[PDB]
């Protein structure tokens, strides 16, 4: 499991070096202060 | 250093991000740090606060993730962050499992600052 997402992101983190526009939309869709509470 | 939470406000969307995935790391660090002083009482305080924190991180980064526009990064998100989350509630959980989740959760954010530098 903890390999297989491990395997996962060793192709994940170059579809995100490599659709960088669709990786944002997939991701930085955070509300201010959920990460303001998440910094603490 | 400067404090993470400090950084918020001065932060795009995309900072914000990383900033979560920095603190997710710092915790999961300190963690793995004292994982074998959970004897003491203050280090198993200390090392479920910061499992707690990881966790509760991890399942705001998932909860944040667009399927619609996001397609197969999301999809694939979701199924790491998923991962982590449901190794993060094991009872039995290893320290060599919150390494490798430490490593993820690195290789992770250095694509996102890759992504960040191109912007």
């Amino acid at each position: 499991n903890v390999d297989f997402a491990k395997e996962m992101t060793e192709f994940t983190k170059y579809q995100i070096r490599m659709q960088s526009g669709v990786a944002m939309l997939a991701q930085a869709n955070a509300l201010p202060q959920l990460v303001l509470q998440l910094l603490r | 250093e400067a404090y993470f939470q400090n950084q918020v406000e001065t932060a795009t969307p995309l900072e914000q991000i990383i900033l979560l995935y920095d603190k997710a790391i710092e915790c999961l660090e300190r963690a793995i740090e004292i994982y074998d002083q959970v004897n003491e009482l203050e280090k198993r305080k200390e090392f479920v606060e910061n499992i707690d924190r990881v966790y509760d991180i991890i399942s705001a980064l998932k909860s944040f993730l667009d399927h619609e526009k996001g397609k197969e990064i999301a999809k694939n998100l979701d199924t790491i962050y998923t991962i982590i989350l449901n190794t993060l509630v094991k009872v039995d959980k290893t320290k060599e499992e919150l390494q490798k989740i430490l490593e993820i959760l690195k290789d992770l954010r250095e694509a996102w600052e890759e992504v960040k530098k191109k912007v």
